[PDB]
């Protein structure tokens, strides 16, 4: 199981929660925040989410 | 006279010098995220690969890299530096120095000093502008910057970089003879966003009196 992390500057309604592999999930940051390339969504793969969820500072 | 034209100097110089200040925070941010975020899992539930936690650690100790990003922005201000700067400096370095390799019993006060140090890096770009504004002799001027270094410190206690992000911009755009930017940028999402803003329109046109 993947354990979906804390996200700083991020919506946090899944921290601490853990899911199946092949499990999908959507992730929010805060304004002035984001995922690198704009991705929204997140999946549990063989070696953790893909791509990785974290709440970067963007222009 | 010939003294407001030193204080603008003053000022211009200082904003010159650290116009990177938020590029260079955002940069320290954008590297540590993802371990911050990896430490405050282990820290506040179950998830226990301490490989992780290790990495993370690796990530804010490794070479003095992000130290050094520190001391990069504490030289900027150094005719200004605040005493509670370089102390904040010094309690991450002793954090980091607790970690041993494979040990990650300390992770959480790594975590938390750098969160600390962050937030006073902020501080410290808003404690130099007020060192320089507060020697104005415009009252005008001095007092406009008073309520503009609180309405930025409560923005800071909101969220620390986007606050940074929007005083740079600000005071870059006044000491360069820009409009100023009264909108929110950021959704109205921060609500001290608002009362930052209206207090620099404030600074601005005390700033313009002066200037002509
Ligand atoms: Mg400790």
């Amino acid at each position: 199981k993947c354990y979906f992390p804390y996200l700083e500057n991020g919506y946090n309604q899944n921290h601490g929660r853990k899911f199946v592999q092949g499990k999908s999930i959507d992730v929010a940051c805060h304004p002035g925040y984001a995922l690198p390339k704009a991705q929204t969504t997140v999946t549990c793969m063989e070696n953790g989410w893909s791509p990785t969820p974290r709440c970067i500072r963007v222009k | 006279g010939h003294m407001n034209q030193r204080n603008i100097n003053e000022l211009k110089i200082f904003v010159e010098k650290a116009k990177y200040y938020s590029i260079k925070l955002d940069a320290i941010y954008n590297e540590c995220t993802g371990a911050y975020n990896d430490i405050m899992t282990y820290s506040e539930g179950t998830f226990s690969d301490q490989s992780k936690v290790n990495q993370a650690i690796s990530i804010f100790k490794k070479d003095n890299k992000i130290v050094n990003k520190f001391k990069e922005l504490e030289k900027i201000i150094e005719e200004y530096k605040p005493m509670f700067l370089s102390k904040l400096i010094d309690d991450f370095a002793i954090e980091l120095d607790q970690a041993v390799d494979n040990d990650v019993s300390n992770a959480r006060h790594v975590a938390d000093s750098y969160k600390k140090l962050r937030k006073s890096v902020v501080l410290a770009y808003i404690e130099s502008f007020d060192v320089i504004s507060s020697k104005f002799v415009d009252s005008k001027f001095v007092e406009a910057s008073k309520k503009f270094v609180n309405k930025a410190k409560e923005f800071v206690e909101e969220n620390d970089l986007i606050a940074l992000e929007c005083i740079v911009k600000t005071i870059g755009d006044m000491v360069n003879d820009r409009e100023i930017n009264s909108r929110s940028r950021y959704n109205n999402f921060y609500k001290k966003e608002a009362d930052f803003l209206g207090a620099a329109v404030e600074l601005e046109g005390a700033y313009k009196a002066i200037k002509q």
